[PDB]
């Protein structure tokens, strides 16, 4: 019915109306100080005052860092933007990281912008070009001027085309008996297709056929629309829209990775700046994730040393599992999590803890139940013990297999038989290297 | 085709309760493995779960691809399987994580309901109005069948269509409306005056009866990575063929995947997974495995099948050691199948399985022979043997290999430890790792 | 991009079950009227019908009384005519809507006594064949507790 | 309440709108920045 | 314009000196650190006299200790209309651009010229706009009745001038801005008419304004070479510009100043982190330095005898010593306890948080004992967990809460020494399981 991967059975951090954290809500076991210390972050976020706060999770494997990001994603919501990403996206055969690491920042940045439209619409009922006095004079175009008329329900309008217009119109190829669509802020013609006062069946070309639009033929119009810094960033640097030769050039050419200067990102600001002294738009700040920073060498870190004292990047949560790790693209120096001291000492650290047995049984149990699975209760006891002698991960990955073969049985409930087979079938890294080992020819 | 080395493996030989037999569709032997393959069969053809990592490991000449052929022989059609190397990712074009992220995203389909239109009648008349130029193309078709009359108005492609292997007013074609196929079928009128040029020697046929249009639901499958390069720029589909999709933004997949969510909800859409098999993956980046450790955690993963050949080695890109070549945090997070060695029986039973495959007679003592042979050296050298041994037979005119055969070809060509030997006992001959070498006999 | 026809039904849960329950009832080939409350929804369902272009008329508290005459006049003459919009009050007080028997309460939980005018409508002598009334609504709701309060008064009025 | 209006992307221009025999309409749009 | 939430030197409006460069001990949010900011107004002074190019300047010290914020305050108190290029040692490292190039555009961004000019415009209010036109668009005639608070006149119109209001159309009670040489016409809006909203222009209708251009060199370097337009000023791929219209523009400009057309105003180009930068930069910026159209380098680090990148040994602050030949350096020195409670004041000010002295206490303790900055990002989290429980002022259990919560540098290290069986070494060894 549904599909689960790896997640999925977290909702949020599940805290109480005072920040105090229960045991178990929310798909989270245990991990009380670290849910209260994301539910503060959180606060922090939706205050919407601060600029370029970090925080790094620090905690071993299979601990629970992944899932608080994404339990703080999910407390956010949908209207404040969040990217994820990982430490190995920033190097890019395009362009050079330090670029990359930018549009990502400026990625993170939402707006919500009210937008007046100018819409001429309606059904074409003529269209008639006019000829030019001399048309192979080679400045000038052939035609000096088209008239199109439009019906729409109570009124028909008729105007006459710029040139410019009408190659835009020309383009999606429309005629007469077809309703149009024709923005006014960028000269955009949409062709919605056949009007269905005609005939229907009599087509060969598998066309919609759609009724007269309501209400007049001019008409202005309010679009709420949600937005990025980088969707205007990367809009102005390949700039197509216009209907003149350089943004209908931009369309056909292929999409490449550009350093986009400061001084556009300026402009943009005082662009955004105007908008919202307006009362236009309004400013969301958001989350930039990046999960495992251990991968980023020390350009990255040291760029980033200034790239988070700017006054518009967003909140950056990180994550890591390394103890005393060197930093990659040094020699000898050591750092905790691999991250240098520099930036360490910008960070918040919050530790993520290990678990005990009965959590690691419960959170088997609420795995078992989110996937749609029957356990014995000895078969989830033989899981638990399992899962402290190995590992979480192998406990959690062994129930599907577990699954299958009751099914193969034509069984519901999961038995310890199965789990023994189940074990038998499927290995763990311990028992692999146990063979490796004592391997004859690299086995 | 061509005889490959895996072309005798139609399937994994299972039974309805998973219990493998000893010699079915061309696999004997290996019998835990082979029913762990079937336990993940059926995981991805139940398609409930994502992004379930599976290791496939063993010594050399062992059957792990021949595992994963036999699992993509029994996956059947219509559910993708991407099988790529580990030395596929680096490029000059796309990033490790890019092209990671479109192996992955290769391995989704959707499978896509469509309604269309079906058109079979005797051509009557074509009218086509084109400009001076030729760039405005319109115009009229009446058709007919048996029963009825029908005239349509026709378009640019359809024209385009209709231009193309010319219909002559009086041939019988057919018409997909939702797919724009131009077939035609032949041709009934059988007119006495013809042009010395054209000529319809099309076969007769009947001019259908019935009704002109019928209605038909047809589905076809397409990939996610193919929905991205399509929505890419404006001339994808010639980016499909040519590889030139550099760098496909984040907001594209976003948008395509909420749109693929939207094409679920209204049922006109389903989402078949599939398989990402990475063979030798230890050919590996360590950023190639933390881009991994996170991409295995999304809804829109497929189930992944790695194999490795390797023991205790150094992991690519780090200067330590790691089991299998891999990091403990990808290891932590997959589950391992393990193959274990041949016998004497299951050796002589593949080379039986593979004289079949090659089409070649073979005599029971030179079974015995290649049997004794491959338990002394490797598997791959009795099975490569088996060719050589049926040429050296034609040569000799009889259509059966006998002992000397083998013998010949034993002596003609050598083993990689009878070549270790013969290097090893005249090293002055070679040029040695400090480029030193004695080419004159003096 | 224009709003699609087709993600308009499929986001309502009610009209997704009724373009389902529309499929095999004009296979069958049959007669059917259709309830609503507001005006706003017999503003909406007539461009759902322009996607089947189907035969319907609609009749309300704002259409001129003749009209009222020879809509009822080509109801009980013309049989290709399918779908029949109707506000609550309006043909339901002594219409003769004898050739249907499909009658589709949108939203008829207002009162069970206008309900009771409405089935009267239909459910009249002259019926050729079985009437099959349909009440389509959202489970969980508060059509769940405005449907006890009418059952309740349905009981009430029934009993005494 | 909210009807589903043209999905369209942001038009990131300024352009002649009017603050209210035929209608002569002419492309006229512009970019906000200004060097 | 300018929008901002908060920046780490936000609070920050300048050096506080007085007219003989003496520093306060409190002024436009610097507090301490006398004798750096004293150097640093000389160095002002430097710029501001613009007589000498080219002189480079080091500030070195300890990290976290006013170097970032001693930039942010010379770049506050430099003024508007003088560059200032704000670079890192890392952002040179292209894929387009060469080492050598980068560092050329960093410092040609640096060195602007002042150009004044006149224009002539008509800012009005138009009453009342008359058009006749002909059946085939043929001749037109335009009558224009537009006024200001204190004129009104009425002007005939040319066929471009049809053209021109017909496109961007402008009707009664508008409020526009024609300039009369290029047929540019801008709605300024909709004037105080109930019946956006601007108010009515004053004076004369056809005004001359003056105007100063600051263009920097790069930007004619772009321009004059042929094959990029100016938009790679915008989309960034100006790709190696040849050093033939570098000499042009050089040439050109020292043209213009002998005849006083435009004048010269120098900048200042700010590396942070120049430890990052490698042996090649350094060449580079040896005989970079010793050109005319130079600005002032300072250069931020704070490494203490490490090895330079490119090559294998090591050198004071990691670089190199006929770079250290020619510069000046700056010292700063670390923080008592009274300016680390005296700034983390500025900044409980700064971010409207309320503070009791107990906690400023509590804060400066455990400022002095582990980071400022520890101190600087507590204050902020500390106001969440006291607005949870619906106070305003933060007390000292609310900062108690927050260092629980929160972790420092030394306790991370200390629980990662005390249990890296749990975590990932250097040699990739990990314990997960919990049992044996
Ligand atoms: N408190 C918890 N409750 C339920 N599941 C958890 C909890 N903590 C961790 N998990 C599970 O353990 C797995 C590993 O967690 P994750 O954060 O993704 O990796 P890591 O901890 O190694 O960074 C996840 O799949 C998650 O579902
Ligand atoms: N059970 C089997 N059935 C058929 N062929 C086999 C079997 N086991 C091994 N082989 C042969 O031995 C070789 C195994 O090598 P390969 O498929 O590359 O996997 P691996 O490298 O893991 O051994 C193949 O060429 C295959 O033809
Ligand atoms: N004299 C000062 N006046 C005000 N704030 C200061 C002063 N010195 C340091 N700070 C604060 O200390 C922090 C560290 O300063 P900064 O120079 O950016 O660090 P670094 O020395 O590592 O570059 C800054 O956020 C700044 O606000």
């Amino acid at each position: 019915v549904t599909r689960t991967a790896a997640h999925t059975h977290i909702k949020g951090l599940g805290l109480d109306e005072s920040g105090v954290a229960k045991r178990v809500e929310g798909g989270f076991v245990g991990q009380i100080e670290a849910r209260e210390a994301c539910g503060v972050i959180v606060d922090l976020i939706k205050a919407k005052k601060m600029s370029g706060r970090a925080i790094l999770l620090a905690g071993g494997p299979s601990t629970g860092k992944t899932a608080l990001a994404l339990a703080i994603s999910q407390e956010l919501g949908p209207k404040v933007p969040f990217c994820p990403l990982v430490g190995s996206e920033l190097y890019s055969v395009e362009v050079k990281k330090t670029e990359t690491l930018m549009e990502n920042f400026r990625r993170a940045i939402g707006l919500r912008i009210k937008e007046t439209k100018e819409v001429y619409e309606g059904e074409v009922t003529e269209l008639t070009p006019e000829d030019a006095e001399n048309p192979l004079g080679g400045y000038g175009k052939t035609i000096s001027h088209v008239i199109v008329g439009l019906k729409s329900a109570k009124g028909t309008k008729t105007l006459r085309l710029d040139p410019t217009i009408y190659e835009s119109i020309q383009r999606e190829k429309v005629s007469i008996g077809d309703v149009i669509y024709i923005e006014a802020n960028t000269g955009a013609v949409k062709r919605v297709g056949r009007s269905d006062a005609y005939a229907t069946e009599f087509d060969l070309e598998t066309e919609e056929y759609v009724p007269l639009p309501k209400g007049e033929v001019h008409k202005k119009k309010e679009i709420v629309q949600d937005v990025t810094l980088h969707d205007l960033d990367v809009a102005n640097a390949r700039p197509q829209g216009g209907q003149d030769v350089i943004s209908m050039m931009g369309q056909l050419l292929k999409p490449k990775k550009t350093e986009i200067t400061e001084k556009l990102r300026q402009e943009v600001n005082k662009v955004v700046a105007k908008y919202i002294d307006q009362g236009v738009a309004e400013l969301i700040p958001g989350v930039l994730f990046i999960d495992e920073v251990n991968m980023l060498d020390i350009e990255i870190f040291t760029y980033l040393n200034k790239a988070l004292e700017s006054n518009i990047a967003p909140v950056v949560v990180l994550a890591s599992n390394r103890g005393m790790t060197t930093v990659r693209g040094t020699e000898d120096v050591i750092s905790p999590h691999g991250v240098p001291p520099d930036l360490i000492d910008r960070l918040l650290i919050v530790r993520t803890l290990p678990y005990d047995k009965d959590e690691i049984r419960t959170i088997i149990e609420r795995r078992a139940t989110v996937e749609r699975l029957q356990v014995e209760s000895s078969a989830l006891d033989l899981l638990a013990t399992m899962g402290t002698e190995t590992s979480l991960r192998y406990a959690l990955q062994l129930l599907a297999p577990c699954g299958i073969l009751a099914q193969t049985s034509n069984r519901k409930e999961i038995v310890v038989n199965d789990v023994n087979e189940a074990k038998l079938l499927f290995l763990d890294a311990k028992r692999s290297t146990k063979i490796l080992e004592t391997s004859a020819n690299y086995l | 085709s061509l005889i490959a080395a895996h072309s005798h493996i139609t399937g994994l030989g299972l039974d309805e309760n998973l219990q493998p037999r000893p010699t079915s569709e061309g696999m004997v032997g290996q019998l835990q493995a082979r029913r762990a393959a079937g336990v993940i069969l059926k995981m991805v053809q139940n398609g409930t779960i994502a992004g379930r990592a599976v290791l496939v490991a063993g010594p050399p000449s062992t059957g792990k691809t021949a595992l994963a052929m036999g699992v993509s022989q029994s996956l059947g059609k219509d559910v993708p399987f991407t099988a790529i190397a580990g030395s596929e990712i680096f490029s000059l074009e796309l990033s490790k994580t890019e092209a990671l992220t479109q192996a992955f995203r290769k391995s989704i389909g959707i499978k896509i309901k469509e309604e269309t239109e079906l058109i079979e009648g005797e051509v009557v008349e074509i009218q086509i109005d084109r400009s001076i130029t030729g760039g405005h193309k319109q115009g009229k078709l009446t058709i007919k069948t048996t029963d009825m009359e029908t005239i349509y108005e026709l378009g640019n492609k359809m024209i385009d269509g209709l231009t193309k292997e010319k219909v002559l007013a009086g041939d019988v074609i057919s018409i997909d409306k939702a797919s724009g196929k131009i077939t035609k079928l032949g041709r009934s009128f059988a007119r006495s005056r013809d042009y010395d040029a054209m000529g319809a020697d099309t076969r007769f046929v009947q001019c259908p009866e019935g009704e002109l249009q019928k209605r038909k639901t047809v589905v076809h499958t397409v990939s996610l990575h193919e929905i991205d390069v399509i929505n890419s720029r404006t001339q994808g589909f010639l980016a499909l063929f040519t590889g030139d999709t550099g760098e496909i933004r984040s907001e594209v997949r976003d948008q395509i995947n909420t749109k693929v969510a939207e094409w679920k909800e209204e049922g006109k859409a389903e989402i078949v997974p599939g398989v990402l098999f990475i063979d030798e993956v230890h050919m590996l980046d360590i950023e190639c495995f933390s881009f991994i450790n996170r991409a295995l955690e999304d809804e829109f993963a497929p189930i992944v099948m790695m194999a490795t050949n390797r023991g205790v080695s150094k992991t690519r890109g780090t200067n330590y050691k790691s089991p299998h070549g891999l990091p403990l945090d990808l290891l932590d997070r997959s589950i391992i199948i393990t193959t274990k060695s041949y016998n004497e029986q299951e050796i002589k039973t593949i080379l039986s399985i593979r004289a079949q495959e090659e089409e070649v007679e073979l005599s029971s003592d030179a079974l015995d022979l290649l049997t004794k042979t491959g338990v002394e050296t490797s598997l791959r050298y009795s099975s490569n043997l088996i060719s050589v041994a049926q040429q050296i037979a034609m040569k000799r005119k009889n259509n059966t290999v006998e002992v000397e055969d083998v013998k010949r070809a034993y002596l003609l060509f050598l083993d990689s430890a009878r070549s270790v030997k013969y290097v090893q006992e005249n090293e002055s001959q070679y040029i040695d790792d400090q480029g030193n070498v004695q080419i004159s006999i003096a | 991009s224009m709003p699609s026809m087709d993600r308009f039904i499929t986001e309502s849960a009610k009209l997704r079950k009724l373009d389902e329950l529309l499929v095999k009832l004009k296979s069958e080939g049959h007669r059917v009227l259709i309830y609503f409350q507001m005006t706003k929804m017999m503003d909406l369902m007539e461009e759902y019908l322009t996607y089947r272009q189907y035969n319907h008329i609609r009749l309300d508290g704002s259409s001129k009384l003749e009209d009222r005459r020879d809509l009822v006049h080509d109801w009980q003459t013309n049989p290709e005519i399918f779908v029949f919009l109707l506000s609550t009050r309006a043909g339901g007080l002594g219409i003769n809507l004898t050739a249907a028997d499909t009658v589709i309460f949108y939203d008829s939980d207002w009162n069970p006594t206008i309900d009771s005018q409405a089935m009267d409508r239909a459910h009249r002598l002259g019926q050729t064949r079985q009437v099959t009334v349909y009440r389509l609504l959202v489970r969980g709701t508060i059509e769940e507790r405005m449907r006890d309060r009418a059952k309740q008064k349905e009981q009430v009025q029934q009993v005494v | 309440f909210e009807r589903a209006d043209v999905d369209s992307p942001f038009s990131f221009t300024t352009f002649g709108k009017t603050t209210s025999k035929f209608t002569d309409l002419i492309y006229s749009s512009r970019n906000p920045i200004k060097y």
